């Protein structure tokens, strides 16, 4: 799977972004795409969460209430819709695909993108 | 003479139940080493687990006989290590599916670890030893809780260091699973009673009552994390269990101290813990102070193994020990289709998919309905 990111770009905070995912190439077989986030000097994060086969979802904490993620199979693209950002938002999103079937490695996600920047300041 | 198969046979029983990452399981799971869902671990993998369990009982239990009982225990020592070598490195949902399987035969062989002393053993020396191979496998699992809980929260060992434990105790299992001297007399293979009342009346509330228990002690890790996850607070998952197992030891003890008469004070003393389980059930469900979450579940299993040992002690009264294996046979397979068609309505992807939010609820009412028709029964 390729993951492709795009739709990032600098806002002011109170101020609604839409990011998408173009996985293409091996769709067949994608169980998950789970959004990730890395601010600036710190470690990734959880940020969302959807399951390819049906359409269960769960949220960071954090960021629930205005984080929300929707699948569209026909395309196989991922759009996580934010709103209201803050100046400690600031971060770069980052895809994770999960493949599927039985796997030993070190993390569920297999293959993950390259990384959008949001810049949320004055 | 019978100290050889007793020391060994006691051995791998103790290793093989001394697992400190039972009890730390799920806040394991859905953690940062394999993060899923919550809802892909109640309704997508834990339910295989009952699914596996069913369908490989009847095919363990006639093959258990047809071949030695140490076999069996030996194809149930290297079902342990893969089932917890997956459960170490394997990720996914696909993967713990398999692994869920693997750990039905871990579970559904048990039958010929306990049914093994009967063989080997002189007759005389049976109820005494059955004593040990049974006293000591709770020591193990209370003694494993205990080092969980008690090791997360002085030494701060990742919850990954604690399968690598399990791995390394059933590993250890294993070994002496090969030393058991090999039986030469089976029961059935290699050597209508269900009309009597009181057999077919005590040993349906059995078949019910532990179906509705396996189904508890199988969904109610999730709970516990519900209520209070376990990224943010911290959690008893291990001292509760001890104390857990340990109150349903000792409740089982005591029905083998005090002497009543279990057929005019029977039913009144089943129904009276049934309705305790019932009564302590919803408490589960409706609180969300964790700690009278726990609290309910010390009732729980306590009050049902209270109520276990009396159906197991009115059951196997005029019944010699070759009929033990077919009366408790057809008893834990009775037991599990009552699971299955439960876990495919309440539980499972398929069927209603209820969450563990609204799950209790269910079983609340499960345990308060098999009062209702155990005693109403009594009409006249
Ligand atoms: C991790 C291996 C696979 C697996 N393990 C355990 C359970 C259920 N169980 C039974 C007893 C005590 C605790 C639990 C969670 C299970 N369903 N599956």
């Amino acid at each position: 799977v390729q993951l492709v990111e795009s739709g990032g770009g600098l806002v002011q905070p109170g101020d609604s972004l839409r990011l998408s995912c173009a996985a293409s190439g091996r769709t067949f077989s994608i169980n998950a795409m789970a959004w990730f986030r890395q601010a600036p000097g710190k470690e990734r994060e959880y940020v969302a969460q959807i399951s390819w086969t049906g359409g269960n979802t769960y949220y960071a904490e954090s960021v629930k209430g205005r984080f929300t993620i929707s699948r569209d199979n026909a395309k196989n693209t991922v759009y996580l819709q934010m709103i209201s950002l803050k100046p400690e938002d600031t971060a770069v999103y980052y895809c994770a695909a999960d493949s599927g079937g039985i796997r030993l490695g070190a993390s569920r996600w297999n293959y993950w993108g390259q990384g959008t920047q949001v810049t949320v300041s004055s | 003479s019978w100290i050889y198969p007793t020391v060994i046979l006691c051995l791998f029983g103790f290793f093989s139940m001394m697992r400190p990452s039972e009890p730390f399981l799920i806040p394991y799971l859905s953690g940062p080493d394999k993060q899923l869902t919550s809802a892909e671990i109640t309704n997508e993998i834990f339910p295989v687990w009952t699914y596996s369990y069913l369908v490989l009982l009847l095919p363990v239990f006639v093959l258990t006989d047809y071949v030695r009982y140490k076999p069996v225990i030996i194809l149930q020592g290297i079902s342990f290590i893969i089932t917890w070598l997956l459960l170490l490195f394997g990720q996914g949902v696909k993967t713990m599916q398999v692994v869920e399987f693997f750990y039905g035969m871990v579970t559904a062989a048990e039958v010929a670890y306990y049914a093994y002393i009967y063989s080997v053993v002189s007759p005389e020396h049976y109820q005494r030893v059955s004593g040990y191979c049974r006293s000591v496998t709770l020591a193990a699992y209370t003694a494993g809780s205990v080092l969980a809980q008690l090791l997360v929260s002085l030494a701060q060992m990742s919850y990954f260091y604690l399968n690598v434990i399990s791995l390394a105790s059933v590993s250890v299992a294993f070994l002496f699973s090969l030393f058991l001297p090999m039986p030469k007399k089976s029961m059935f293979f290699h050597a209508e009673c269900y009309s009597s009342k009181r057999l077919f009346y005590w040993s349906l509330w059995w078949a019910f009552a532990t179906a509705g228990f396996n189904q508890v002690l199988n969904y109610v890790q999730i709970l516990w994390d519900y209520k209070a996850p376990s990224q943010d607070s911290s959690i008893y998952n291990g001292a509760v269990e001890a104390i857990a197992t340990f109150g349903g030891a000792v409740a089982a003890f005591a029905v083998g101290y005090v002497k009543v008469n279990w057929d005019l004070l029977g039913e009144l003393a089943l129904v009276v813990f049934s309705v305790v389980n019932a009564g302590s059930l919803f408490l589960m469900h409706y609180t969300a102070n964790i700690w009278a979450c726990y609290a309910g579940y010390l009732i729980f299993k306590s009050s049902y193994m209270l109520l276990i040992t009396i159906a197991v002690f009115q059951i196997a009264v005029n019944l010699n020990v070759e009929r033990y294996a077919l009366v408790f046979g057809i008893n834990t397979f009775i037991a599990l289709v009552i699971q299955t068609i439960m876990t495919v309505i309440v539980v499972d992807q398929r069927g209603l998919n209820l969450p563990v939010s609204i799950q209790f609820l269910v079983y609340g009412s499960y345990f308060a309905v098999i009062a209702g028709i155990f005693l109403m029964r009594s009409m006249y």
